[PDB]
RNA sequence: ACAAGAAGCGAACGAGGGGAAGUGAAACAUCUCAGUACCCUUAGGAAAAGACAUCAAAUGAGAUUCCCCAAGUAGCGGCGAGCGAACGGGGAGAAGCCGAUUAAUGCUAAUGUAGAAGAACAGCGUGGGAAAGCUGACCGUAGUAGGUGAUAGUCCUGUAUUCGAAACAUUAGCGUUAACAUAUUAAGUAGGGCGGGACACGAGAAAUCCUGUCUGAAGAUGGGGGGACCAUCCUCCAAGGCUAAAUACUCCUGACUGACCGAUAGUGAACCAGUACCGUGAGGGAAAGGCGAAAAGAACCCCUGUGAGGGGAGUGAAAUAGAACCUGAAACCGUGUGCGUACAAGCAGUAGGAGCCUCAAUUUAUUGGGGUGACUGCGUACCUUUUGUAUAAUGGGUCAGCGACUUAUAUUCUGUAGCAAGGUUAACCGUUUAGGGGAGCCGUAGGGAAACCGAGUCUUAAUAGGGCGUCUAG
């Protein structure tokens, strides 16, 4: 509802997007589906057909006193194919549109509840300097945080591009994992309004 | 993509109802002179597939 | 969420998959629940929908009946409770299509008495049942 | 995610062989023979855990029978005498008195002998 | 008798000429497998197709190709096993022409093929060695790179960033040159008979396309199609040739990535591998990685045959790290110590149990831990398969390593979560897990073969009777 930015100005955010509830089962599924979408799933193994050679019967079925065999590339043999060899596969799941929206509402609401959201009027850097933003985070009491602004600056990107546990994102490229991984979130008032409308 | 195939001949003999399937009765195609007129009358029309047999009909016709 | 550590699936959501042939204690050792020597215990076994072991299957002791009508596949039935998705007051075939009530390839539509309307409508080229007709005009609607 | 089972198999097989120490020949060296020796030992132990209770009562009764017969009656008449005198002393304690304190067992037989 | 080409080889993808069988149908011949494998011909960066003698039947649309739906529907089918559309909707890409050809040459522009610079750390303690510990600094458009004697943004190579080309390919624009091509509306053609083939469509009521054989028009007052066929209506003009993109693929070149492997794995091949080896041949086809940070790879002495091998010395943090070299398991084989064992019959253990030996306490043989096991009782391995196995029924010499319910899609039920009489988008676009995209799907109504009607409906002459439905959660 009514939050206070760093300077002290009064900003009011909708409860439907910033004070909803914590649905852990809902948040877990959306977060874990995002992590499964990070996989590229590129691998394979050879089956019986795929391994080199092994087309002829190694010996006759009866008489030799050995276990019957049909190929030297059997999955029982050393160097043989893999029974159930792996192939490339897709790991991306479907999260329902309302499920993704609801999870982001739950995460942002929970971020406020544990005093991890920081509202600022604006966060701009005069020069593309890492030291300038490192100093601005210190006075903001967030040495490692996730900065969310509208129209991420072309020199604010360079300032944060070297700081270890610090990332600057557009509001339209914020993911559920980023809101949870980082210790704090510095959202501008303008960017908080975007989440108010988009959630 | 790869879809389950309907048994196209089992769909010509079973029709979906609200709570089950319906079907015609047998013994009505030919040699009908020797049958009493009760058989010709009660073998005519629809019955319901038995509870026993409608698991098979569900596997044969997955889309009706 | 709090953290990537304390994110739990909400007990009851996940169930452990069954692995066949992993020892005596697992309950599926040595057979996978397949039983003993038989056709259904073999590697490529299946139930074969439409097979009773040799007697003429049920779908072949009974006769084929009826024919498929092409008209039935282009005639959609419309319910009174679905009309809240229509934009405006006119209820026509083209208007039911833009409301996504009927398929775009449906030629004609029928309005039946299923729910109840909430506003006056004007039906031009759709057939209305006797029960639906009195419910339409009870809300101020008309049929033309 | 290939899983190599060598480490877990090694300590699993070692656990069985450690439990088979002192066995003769292959029963304490090779796992295939030691695993069914360890299982068979556990089966014997489970049955011998019931038989122990069964075997020590035979020992007590025989010791009591010797003690009663040394001075007076037999075991069958001794147990009847203790039962009629409402004496609850168990056969374990009686066999210990008979084998370790003959004066008390002599006095204990008399109480049973006067009761029949 | 003179000039210009071709030849052959080499991945996959295309087009075309031929074309199985195993299998499934619980047999098998129609059918399926499948126009697949294979053989053969031949091209290009793609190929093919492509502008209506096409659909449609709506208010009409407007070439070809590819994707999501339509839909496992309509159909085909020993109507079996199976096979399986199209119309139309949503997208990608859009283009129509009569040379949209090919090959050179010269300018213009941009790449590519070598490169260059590139910040910032010290002290102390431990340590063989510092990058790790403690204290205090610095750079950052450069902080999760690879190394360096252990783990480094500040030691090195690097990274962010800014840039070089004498020369020669490559891409694009303009101009020129020379090779080819440049139809003028289409007769052995459309249609027909016979036999086949292709159409999802197996002759079927079989339209349409192809053609081996035999024939054969009309020719804009005309002709093709609209799934037998006729009439009406609509649509379009074959028998001339072209046409980009969206689509298919990887012998390859670069950059980058991986809940891919890590030496029995991953390529057959991490190593002098298509090798050794086997085969007349086609062909088949292995095994095999690791000293150490640095060879500092052990000068010299001793035993031995100037041998092997070792012991010293030395090097090294380490030498049971010494070259068969990191770690060094098990099977298996020795040596030493303690106990038991040469009068006693068997799945070799188990429950008791004397004695002996050995450690720790304890005021000194009393317990506790460890080893052994005289003697007593009980006791016929395991797996598999069976009515039933110690079975003289199967399998296993042992150890180590590997070895068998998977994956993709469809569907049904259950749980859980979000929304909820609604739920949800797919392909795609997207500055790409967002956002858009509502085509479609499921639910919300059923009855009947169907027309049709609809909380009813079907059967019926019947308003009777009866069948199937009705009075929510997806």
């Amino acid at each position: 509802m009514d939050l206070k930015t760093v300077t002290g100005a009064a900003v009011e955010l909708s409860d439907t997007a910033f004070g909803r509830e914590f649905n852990e089962a809902l948040v877990h599924q959306v977060v874990t589906a995002y992590l499964a979408g990070g996989r590229q799933g590129t691998r394979a193994q050879k089956t019986r057909a795929e391994v080199s050679g092994g087309g002829i019967k190694p010996w006759r079925q009866k008489g030799t006193g050995r276990a019957r065999a049909g190929s030297i590339r059997s999955p029982i043999w050393r160097g043989g194919g893999r029974a159930f060899a792996a192939k490339p596969q897709d790991w991306s799941q479907k999260v329902n549109r309302k499920m993704y929206r609801g999870a982001m509402q739950c995460i942002l609401a929970e971020l406020i509840r544990q005093e991890r959201l920081i509202l600022v009027e604006e966060l701009t850097i005069s020069a593309p300097k890492t030291k300038e933003l490192i100093a601005k985070l210190s006075e903001l009491n967030a040495p490692r945080a996730l900065i969310i602004t509208k129209e991420v600056d072309e020199n604010l990107y360079l300032a944060a591009r070297n700081i270890p546990h610090v990332n600057v994102l557009d509001t339209s490229e914020v993911d559920p994992v980023s809101l949870i991984a980082f210790d704090k979130v510095i959202m501008s008032v303008e960017a908080a309004k975007q989440f108010e409308e988009a959630l | 993509k790869v879809k389950m195939k309907t048994k196209s001949g089992a769909a010509k003999r079973f029709k979906r109802t609200a709570n089950g399937f319906k079907r015609k009765q047998a013994f009505k195609s030919h040699i009908l002179t020797k049958k009493s007129s009760k058989r010709i009358r009660q073998l005519r029309g629809l019955k319901m597939v038995d509870k026993s047999d409608e698991a098979a009909v569900r596997r044969m016709c997955p889309y009706i | 969420g709090l953290r990537l550590n304390e994110l739990s699936p909400g007990v009851g959501a996940k169930k452990t998959a069954q692995r066949r042939g992993r020892g005596i204690g697992s309950g599926l050792g040595k057979t996978g629940g397949r039983g003993v020597k038989g056709q259904k215990s073999r590697s490529g076994s299946s139930i074969r929908a439409g097979f009773e072991g040799g007697q003429t299957p049920l779908y072949r002791r009974l006769p084929k009946f009826g024919f498929t009508s092409k008209m039935a596949m282009t005639t959609a039935e419309v319910r009174l409770s679905e009309l809240n998705k229509v934009e405006g007051d006119v209820i026509s075939v083209a208007t039911l299509k833009t409301a996504n009530i009927i398929r775009h390839d449906m030629k004609r539509a029928r309005i039946i008495l299923s729910g109840d309307v909430t506003k006056a409508y004007t039906f031009q080229g759709v057939k209305v049942t006797k029960g639906a007709k009195q419910a339409i005009e009870a809300a101020g609607g008309s049929i033309e | 995610a290939r899983v190599k089972r060598g480490v877990q198999a090694n300590r699993r097989h070692k656990k069985i062989l450690k439990r088979a120490k002192g066995y003769y020949g292959a029963r304490s060296r090779v796992y295939r023979v030691a695993v069914q020796a360890v299982t068979k030992a556990g089966q014997y132990a489970y049955r011998d855990r019931r038989n122990k209770k069964r075997t020590f009562r035979r020992l007590w009764i025989a010791r009591i029978n010797a003690g009663a017969r040394l001075n007076g009656l037999s075991y069958s008449r001794f147990i009847n005498g203790m039962k009629k005198a409402n004496i609850t002393i168990d056969r374990r304690v009686l066999a210990d008195i008979a084998m370790h304190d003959a004066a008390t067992f002599g006095a204990l037989v008399e109480k049973a002998k006067a009761e029949l």
